[PDB]
């Protein structure tokens, strides 16, 4: 029954006031890109960085299991556009935030499913 | 130097045709550090130099394009220029990276070890290498041809290289191998091609365009490195991050290049001329198997 929850340790270690996860891989682009969320190519717009997904993933980064049955990520490989004012911190990003299932955009910070 | 818009230099063809003596390297610019924008690292400003050069030649990209990249770990565990070559090649290239040290990456598959131990059952159409010892920096020492990856990158290209297939290869002034430079002249083309970022460092990307698998000439490679400092030494390099900041024509084309499998007996000047040109990959077209060697010992 035991698992290891990194997730929830390394939130627990930045509402602690811990440095977030440095070296995260930001890419040049245009920034006028679709703005959404993990895309096959760079695609940040006027308002996010965009950074190769690898480096921005909990569990490539600390060398951990991905939870899920298959192991699977879905980071490494694409690139994950990041809010400029969020790109302190890419992994605690897309660790807290869900990507809508029908536009692609991050919920809140760009998707409009729901107006 | 209207050479500060580029994102880069490549050795002017005259210097190439010298017979220098190989002196020590002294950059007039070292110790200068370009302003790289907010938040980027070098590598990955240094790698989008290189691809937004690579943009300028006849590379051939066909379908299934197979791209192999050495050296690609970083002491940070990431792979910044592998993010940069996923970024620039078409979306479904297969993109294999390697490093001695272990890392994290977005290729496709990742082989951790000496580049010794690596070893594909399939050829490559491109052969990116970044593999560096900063021992070699020593300033005390004659500054001779060095061997170890070295070796095992020639031989790699020579084995494992299609015909039409290209390479950018890392040196610097003491990490380099005149059998490579005699390789170069396998290919229809070649340069030593240096980052405007990076201008300050006596690195360079050697790219061999559009490999013939035969001498189209006969490169002496203790004189051409010697060339090759030669021109660092008398060219000051400006500084520049200038083609950062536009990458609307950033990814490489897809050019859908023909791929054949031919017998070296029916290698004729058409076909060496269309491989000159990059038109044609000549490789088998099977599954991609990759695998690195493991010493089992107590
Ligand atoms: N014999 C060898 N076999 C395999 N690997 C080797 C070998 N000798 C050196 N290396 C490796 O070359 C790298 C040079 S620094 C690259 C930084 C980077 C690249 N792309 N983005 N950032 C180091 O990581 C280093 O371990
Ligand atoms: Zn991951
Ligand atoms: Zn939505």
């Amino acid at each position: 029954a035991f698992a290891v929850d990194a997730a929830k340790a390394y939130k627990d270690y930045l509402a602690s006031g811990g440095q977030p996860i440095t070296n995260c891989v930001k890419m040049l682009c245009t920034h006028t890109g679709t703005g959404q969320a993990i895309t096959v190519t760079p695609e940040a717009n006027m308002d996010q960085e965009s950074f190769g997904g690898a480096s921005c993933c909990l569990y490539c980064r600390c060398h951990i299991d991905h939870p899920n049955p298959k192991g699977f990520c879905d980071l490494k490989g694409k690139y994950v556009q990041i809010p400029t004012t969020c790109a302190n911190d890419p992994v605690g990003f897309t660790l807290k935030n869900t990507v809508c299932t029908v536009c692609g955009m991050w919920k809140g910070y760009g998707c409009s499913c729901d107006q | 130097s209207s050479q500060a818009w580029q994102p880069g230099v490549a050795m002017p063809n005259l210097y190439k045709m010298q017979r220098m003596l190989l002196e020590k390297c002294d950059l007039q610019n070292y110790g200068d550090s370009a302003t790289l924008p907010k938040g980027i690292m070098m590598n990955v400003a240094k790698y989008t130099q290189l691809c937004q050069y690579l943009n300028t030649l006849t590379l051939a990209v066909p379908y299934n394009m197979r791209v192999i990249h050495f050296g690609a770990g970083s002491d940070k565990g990431v792979a910044p220029g592998t993010a940069v070559l996923r970024q620039w090649l078409p979306t479904g290239t297969l993109l294999v990276d390697s490093d001695l040290n272990d890392f994290v990456s977005d290729a496709d598959s990742t082989l951790i070890g000496d580049c010794a131990t690596v070893h594909t059952a399939n050829k490559w159409d491109l052969i990116i290498s970044d593999m560096y010892d900063p021992k070699t920096k020593n300033v005390t020492k004659e500054n001779d041809s060095k061997e170890g990856f070295f070796t095992y990158i020639c031989g790699f290209i020579q084995q494992k290289l299609a015909l039409g297939g290209s390479v950018a290869i890392k040196i610097t002034e003491h990490s380099w191998n005149a059998d490579l430079y005699k390789l170069m002249g396998h290919f229809a083309w070649w340069t030593a091609f240096v980052t405007n970022v990076n201008a300050s460092s006596s690195e360079a990307f050697l790219i061999g365009c559009n490999y013939l698998g035969k001498p189209r000439e006969q490169i002496d490679g203790y004189v051409m490195h010697a060339n090759y400092i030669f021109w660092r030494n008398t060219n000051p390099i400006q500084l520049s991050s200038y083609s950062l900041f536009d990458m609307s024509k950033f990814p490489l084309k897809l050019r859908g290049t023909a791929v054949m499998s031919l017998k070296e007996g029916q290698i004729n000047d058409m076909i060496l001329s269309l491989l000159s040109k990059g038109r044609l990959i000549i490789r088998e077209n099977n599954r991609v198997v990759i695998s690195s060697d493991v010493l089992v010992n107590n």
